[PDB]
RNA sequence: GAGCCGGUAGCGGGCGUGGAUCCCUGGAUGUCCGAAUGGGGGAACCCGGCCGGCGGGAACGCCGGUCACCGCGCUUUUGCGCGGGGGGAACCUGGGGAACUGAAACAUCUCAGUACCCAGAGGAGAGGAAAGAGAAAUCGACUCCCUGAGUAGCGGCGAGCGAAAGGGGACCAGCCUAAACCGUCCGGCUUGUCCGGGCGGGGUCGUGGGGCCCUCGGACACCGAAUCCCCAGCCUAGCCGAAGCUGUUGGGAAGCAGCGCCAGAGAGGGUGAAAGCCCCGUAGGCGAAAGGUGGGGGGAUAGGUGAGGGUACCCGAGUACCCCGUGGUUCGUGGAGCCAUGGGGGAAUCUGGGCGGACCACCGCCUAAGGCUAAGUACUCCGGGUGACCGAUAGCGCACCAGUACCGUGAGGGAAAGGUGAAAAGAACCCCGGGAGGGGAGUGAAAUAGAGCCUGAAACCGUGGGCUUACAAGCAGUCACGGCCCCGCAAGGGGUUGUGGCGUGCCUAUUGAAGCAUGAGCCGGCGACUCACGGUCGUGGGCGAGCUUAAGCCGUUGAGGCGGAGGCGUAGGGAAACCGAGUCCGAACAGGGCGCAAAGUCCGCGGCCGUGGACCCGAAACCGG
RNA sequence: GAGCUGGGGCUAGGAGUGAAAAGCUAACCGAGCCCGGAGAUAGCUGGUUCUCCCCGAAAUGACUUUAGGGUCAGCCUCAGG
RNA sequence: AGGUGGAGCCUGGGAGUGAGGGCGCGAGCGAUAACGUCCGCGUCCGAGCGCGGGAACAACCGAGACCGCCAGCUAAGGCCC
RNA sequence: GGGGGAUGACCCCAGGCGGUAGGGGAGCGUUCCCGAUGCCGAUGAAGGCCGACCCGCGAGGCGGCUGGAGGUAAGGGAAGUGCGAAUGCCGGCAUGAGUAACGAUAAAGAGGGUGAGAAUCCCUCUCGCCGUAAGCCCAAGGGUUCCUACGCAAUGGUCGUCAGCGUAGGGUUAGGCGGGACCUAAGGUGAAGCCGAAAGGCGUAGCCGAAGGGCAGCCGGUUAAUAUUCCGGCCCUUCCCGC
RNA sequence: GCCUCUAAGCACAACCUGCGGGAACCCGUACCGCAAACCGACACAGGUGGGCGGGUGCAAGAGCACUCAGGCGCGCGGGAG
RNA sequence: GGACCCGGUGAAAUUGAACUGGCCGUGAAGAUGCGGCCUACCCGUGGCAGGACGAAAAGACCCCGUGGAGCUUUACUGCAG
């Protein structure tokens, strides 16, 4: 991990978990600020970017796979008609109520 | 990397500060020549000029 | 650490924090081929002994396991138990080993001991404590880098080939056995005193070993291993990990503006258009294991050698040495040695025996005719790092259902071909139509971004328009004058031409060229005076005695700095002895070289000259497998 | 019938075979074909790129297994005196 | 002596052609034959000594092409079209 | 060259200036490395497309349209650098040209049927060509090409609803047929044996080696395809256990 | 395979026979196959080994003319001459 | 039976480029393109061969490179036997 092509090598390639690196963030005021170690994945949270910009919602689907996960609120619908939730570029990626109702949530991110 | 006729680097040749060079008479002698004598005061040196470049050069560096 | 059943996105079904996917390491399966090895064979198939369940044997009997090739030691007995062989890009030594081409032919020579083939060792082999080097009574392993040196020198003295000791540097490092002398024996002959092989003595480093007699003397000396955990390094995933938000032009912002923080980590990359602070499992910095491989380093293992004189003496080899015929060496037959050997003679055991280049005297060196020896140099299949290194005709030829498609019987050849987008949201539905494909709607920032669908130029085929075209010559055309047509650089120009006016295309090689001499059908991209070491003049400049090897150290950036063997100038003149601002010819003051300082030297950048495939492609041929 | 033939094989490419012309040897063997020496040498042949300034050539002589090459001269050019 | 004016000389780096023809003249050969060749004296062309002339024609007579389209004298050569 | 040049420049006149090999000087774009107290761009990097300002020039600038993301260096450094042009290599693209060819002069034509559409398919009726073949068969070679239901984009040197073309499904069974579970000649291997510098050469016996030797059957039926194997009727062989 | 027999074991259990029960594998087949499915790079009038090859006529006969069974009209059709 | 007219399909070497006439002259000496002149409307299809020095192929006949390759003998040398 010392060149352009070996982040691909030890993220993607390597432990997938590693792509839970991805996951990676932060969110609100109260838990964040209380820290930041311990997540949750499929957490709640409302982006902050992409005309959907500045937006409510919550986290669906750890996709980790993909590179990126998905947001109920955030999506759209086909053209044949019915709705769908769009892709969600880990990028911009918003959590403030921690999911952590479960108490292996709140034993472990806040 | 460079050496020589070496060769007549050996046999005539071998210059002077002055930047020239000169190798012994060479009339005829040291062959046939029952001739005559005042010919032999016919062998001291012999300084060629212009060529002496091949020469000199294609030596260079040592003599 | 919380998602998954690989690239398959699709249907149908399902495992999972009372630690799934996957990252590691050690496992058990490993069907048939392939050194193949049980036997045969056109590989990947077909055949046999022993055990084996016993198995459907419904009231009737099989696969599985197994096993065994052959050359190697030798507990020999009737031989039971260990090693090998096959690979492998490049690199290593041995075994064998060539023409081209240069020499402007070509027989000597060169390319070379190269290319190739063969065998075999290794992870490195090669080699390696000297019958060495040379000569200052000086040096000491082998190897490798610089230097010595393109010197001494080899030669149809032609083209070329071209050492070494010494000095500087990396590393260090030393040991054994026959080596019958002693004793031990075991087996023979046949009892003695012979040869024999296992045990020690010694088991030689730079001359010693034994055997005898008196002095001995009575603990720190580990190698190539052997050993223990040690930091066992790595082995893939180990994991934390500083710090901004609002506003905004925007389809998208991380941009434009306002305030805000980081900080040994403003390395880059991903983020809808360019963030230190959004993601980054990155550099900050600390982290990390029960299995696979080291030095460092600690210890005993420590294997192991380690002092005195004397005596008549016996103890590292079967061929040294010599004659002929080759080798290697800088040595091409030479005044020609050392070492290595093809044939034939066939010595010595320390006043022995080679050596210092024919030989000889004397001096000086060394002690052969067995063996082992890590480290210092080479090489990239592998993994990483880095790029005045490339971008799809460049780079390996091959950026991903390529050494595959494809021609070749074979050995072998050996290609082309990447790109939508922010993500599919990949175009439901309606239309002409057998469809493909075309018309609308919808995604959309844009689809003349639309499915081989980014940029998408030229050549070349179309559709309309301006001008122009039927008593006319030339590719061309360009100068004049005229009419139609447009004047986003208006009283000046655009475009097209009717006439006339003067006009032989374009490249190589050519005395000479339009050409009827050749070169080219058209467009696009590749495509040809380069690099290195020398030398050579010119110039930009640092000191005039000028200047640096190789290496040692220092190194996000990584920062150069020390290293003084050398080499050119400091006189030269000469075959040399040698002399020397003088010298060689000579016996003569007659000339040749030089003196007279004018002094360079290193480097940079260039026009060139030699070695190079070396301005670029071009043939018939020779030589290997 | 030194007859034509299928199937099985043996020889081999400086060497084979050849009722023999140098024939045939995987469709051109006067010495096969592939990879290797190797990008062999190649006075010959072509090929030999952007602009512009300045001057301005020879096609003779001398020696060459040299004559359609090239050495030295002669005629060019730039730097200083 | 030099009117000249701009060639000359030495040292030094970098070169190219190393085989040409055509015309006049003086010679050689040759049938004084050839766009023949062979030596000389000047010129000439050189793939641009490109333009004028002689119809056309490197080339022989005149000429030295830095550039200026709607100037002026002439050369050689011409002026009935 | 020369008369004063302030760095330009300006004035005189001398003085030419046609030029291939080839010699000297000066400049231009090309992709890169500096970022010598350098950074532009979503109101476009760049390439593209088109032009009556700047330069002797090779290029510049600059404005209009295109297109999705870059890169520029005011200055010095570096180099795989500038192309008609090599019967050049690679790719495309025109020629001749809507002429030359349909691969044997063994000819067809008619009615119906299917289909979006049939000279070129299916049924049917005339007619022509085989007939030693343009016959069935065994082999060798090639390997699903064979049948059946769908379909025609390209291959079919025209069509094409046809195919020996596409996708899907399905097809070929043997104690007695062939190969082995048997045999040897050539030849090839090859423990022993024999000779090579190494790789290797030869080579006994034994083994490999075939439509040569040997070996136990035949006729009918039966599907979209198989058949001496599937049906059935008829004919057998070798091994084993028992008596 | 048939007969002769050593080693050798049978010699109330070795081989021949008779009857009755029991056993019988491995891999090959489709269709093309004087050929568009085989070699000639293609649906190319080229080659490729064995089996009677039906008849009528001709002196005979796998030669010949017509045709049996089975095969096919050549894979480009019209139209002038 | 092609060729010709129809429908269907639809190549190919060579070629700088071209709207390419005859003449008599010319030039490098056998010209559609240069000079003078004479005929001269624009395109096509079925043809006929003459010229475009037509196409094929960087002459095999030639000479030249101190090129190559094969056979020959009292060529040179060297090896096999």
């Amino acid at each position: 991990s010392k060149q352009p092509d070996k982040q691909r090598k030890s993220q993607r390639r390597a432990p997938l978990h590693e792509r839970h690196k991805q996951v990676r963030a932060t969110l609100s005021a109260d838990l964040r600020e209380e820290y930041g170690v311990r997540v949750n994945a499929g957490d709640t949270v409302e982006v902050l970017r992409g005309d959907f910009a500045g937006e409510e919602g919550e986290v669906i689907n750890v996709d980790l796979d993909k590179a990126v996960i998905h947001v109920e609120d955030v999506t759209l619908e086909k053209t044949d008609g019915e709705e769908v939730p769009r892709p969600l570029d880990t990028s911009n990626v918003r959590v403030t109520d921690l999911d952590l109702e479960d108490e292996k949530r709140e034993a472990r991110l806040e | 990397p460079k050496m020589k006729t070496h060769k007549m680097a050996k046999r005539r040749i071998k210059i002077t500060g002055t930047g020239k060079v000169m190798a012994f008479k060479s009339g005829k002698r040291h062959q046939n020549t029952g001739k005559s004598g005042d010919e032999i005061r016919g062998k001291g040196k012999g300084f060629v000029l212009a060529k002496a470049e091949w020469a000199r050069m294609k030596l260079m560096l040592p003599r």
